[PDB]
């Protein structure tokens, strides 16, 4: 059973250093090449660079010599990738894949990834918000109504409501860092406009970082 | 060094079709010993890419036979003859002939469905949000199809720009539309010094951009 295992999630503050692992087993560690790349939240994959574990030899990106440094140790079948003087463009998954050569190239096996978050915050519980229109219209079928759950960090929360209850037409966003190195996302959910005062309707925020439980009841 | 470009960007697709990924390379990829050096990934969110053809041909061990593909010298192309539900996910392709190694943008396989104009809904900031000192105003696109979608905010009839994020959910495996929430963000000084607040969303089931608002202090 041939795998790439890599290292945890880590989050790093600006200008320090990150180095991940990338663990090999069920094959010939040294027969096949190991690359790494990255891939931003927003984004499509782009190519760091490969090492040869046979040798140590290795070959980068412009973008990323002198920043990035790949290392092998095989004692131990492990891969390294360490990025220098971290910034928040360097916020991204980083892969480690090898390379079959022998009788074709082939970058068959991948590791998991590991996502690592370049911010200078620190954990802090949201603020949760109700979303409800100025003025309650009988005019629609539907009244949508929600949550914004503001300035958290880190990732992420889950949002529900009436303990689960309420299921269907909810819709949780992904959530948006913003300058503040803060996330903020917002939670909907569409209801009979036609039980829209006799019917209690509310969101219950969760964020574990923090240990915070939030239940807001909605107009 | 070589670059990578796909076409389209994102792919509307029914289960069952025969879909065709294309990929296009700034110089030929066949090598001197006859092999074409492309890769072909699929990856799904929040995972990590999967090799699908390695030397643009070679179905990858593993990979389903409704996979197959071809292409000459700069223009290569990916076949899905009979689309599962399992095949929706975005589609990479790279060339490993010289260094750097560089990838396509990717291209999105998604549900194709019957088009939908988004039911619009604008919430003003809460009270306890405005005794903090800021203020932000959430516009809701729920349930339409396709993704593409312009949402305008309208202060007192003034367009705004650079202080409002977007966030947009899933596709969704039911009834195939998107939901989208913009949030504009301001200081509670700015919002108190302005009275109608607008969102405009153009969208292609509209046949006119529909215009949610609200007057400051009439909720």
């Amino acid at each position: 059973e041939i795998q790439l295992v890599q290292s945890g999630a880590e989050v790093k503050k600006p200008g320090s250093s990150v180095k991940v692992s990338c663990k090999a087993s069920g094959y010939t560690f040294t027969d096949y090449y190991i690359n790494w790349m990255r891939q931003a939240p927003g984004q499509g994959l782009e190519w760091i660079g490969w090492i040869d574990p046979g040798s140590g030899n290795t070959k980068y990106n412009e973008k990323f010599k002198g920043r990035a440094t790949l290392t092998v140790d095989t004692s131990t079948n492990t891969a390294y990738m360490e990025l220098s003087s971290l910034r928040s463009e360097d916020t991204a998954f980083y892969f480690c894949a090898r390379e079959k050569t022998t009788y074709y190239y082939a970058m068959d096996y991948w590791g998991q990834g590991t996502l690592v978050t370049v911010s200078s915050a620190s954990t802090k519980g949201p603020s949760v918000f109700p979303l409800a229109p100025c003025s309650r219209s009988t005019s629609e079928s539907t009244a949508a109504l929600g949550c914004l759950v503001k300035d958290y960090f880190p990732e992420p929360v889950t949002v529900s409501w009436n303990s689960g209850a309420l299921t269907s037409g909810v819709h949780t966003f992904p959530a948006v860092l913003q300058s503040s190195g803060l996330y903020s996302l917002s939670s909907v959910v569409t209801v009979p406009s036609s039980s829209l005062g006799t019917k209690t309707y509310t969101c219950n925020v969760d964020h574990k970082p923090s240990n915070t439980k939030v239940d807001k009841r909605v107009e | 060094d070589i670059q990578m470009t796909q076409s389209p960007s994102t792919l509307s697709a029914s289960v069952g079709d025969r879909v065709t990924i294309t990929c296009r390379s700034s110089k030929s990829l066949l090598h001197s010993n006859g092999d074409t050096f492309l890769y072909w990934f699929q990856q799904k969110p929040g995972k990590a890419p999967k090799l699908l053809m390695y030397r643009m041909s070679n179905l990858a061990s593993g990979v389903p036979s409704r996979f197959s593909g071809s292409g000459s010298g700069t223009e290569f192309t990916l076949t899905i003859s009979s689309l599962q539900p399992d095949d929706f996910a975005t589609y990479y392709c790279m060339q490993h002939l010289e260094y750097p190694f560089t990838f396509g943008q990717g291209t999105k396989v998604e549900v194709k469905r019957t088009v939908a104009a988004p039911s619009v809904f604008i919430f003003p900031p809460s009270d306890e949000q405005l005794k903090s000192g800021t203020a932000s105003v959430v516009c809701l696109l729920n349930n339409f199809y396709p993704r593409e979608a312009k949402v305008q905010w309208k202060v007192d009839n003034a367009l705004q720009s650079g202080n409002s994020q977007e966030s947009v959910t899933e596709q969704d495996s039911k009834d195939s539309t998107y939901s989208l929430s913009s949030t504009l963000t301001l200081s509670k000084a700015d919002y108190e010094k302005h009275k109608v607040y607008a969102c405009e969303v153009t969208h292609q089931g509209l046949s006119s951009p529909v215009t949610k608002s609200f007057n400051r202090g009439e909720c």
